[PDB]
């Protein structure tokens, strides 16, 4: 429910590992990567001189 | 299928004994020693060994018990065989 920058993501992974365990966390990391790529693309975030 | 050994380690609580045990069982199943205890699923011998370990069907104790049983059947057959070759 936050704005979920880099640090927040890493601590979310760490909390998942401390609460659930190895396998759920590995599946979690894969899902995070997939969905982050997907919405980075959807965004079309670019960089212009303006 | 296999992606992690976390539960296998949970059984044999070392991750260093686990390798030695799984290698023992897998060399068994690979050279003409034995046949899997979990239904093989087109898995290679090492992954089958791990899948067996997970179910609590293989550990060091199990393997030693099985080995001594094998040696004793070996003794029985071999004594009978020498006796037969006598007469």
């Amino acid at each position: 429910n936050q704005a979920l920058g880099k640090k927040a993501i890493s601590k979310m992974l760490n909390t998942c590992y401390r609460i659930l365990g190895l396998k759920p966390t590995v599946i979690f990391a894969d899902q995070i990567m997939y969905t982050g790529f997907a919405y980075a693309a959807r965004s079309g975030a670019s960089v212009g001189i303006d | 299928a296999r992606v992690t050994v976390q539960d296998a380690v949970e059984k044999i609580g070392n991750r260093f004994d686990l390798v030695l045990v799984a290698a023992r069982r897998a060399r068994q199943m690979q050279v003409g020693g034995k046949d899997p205890l979990v239904p093989e699923e087109n898995d290679k011998t090492t992954v089958i060994a791990l899948r067996e370990i997970e179910e609590g069907l293989i550990n060091n104790q199990i393997l030693d018990v099985r080995e001594r049983q094998e040696q004793q059947e070996q003794e029985a057959a071999e004594l009978q065989a020498v006796t037969a070759i006598a007469e």
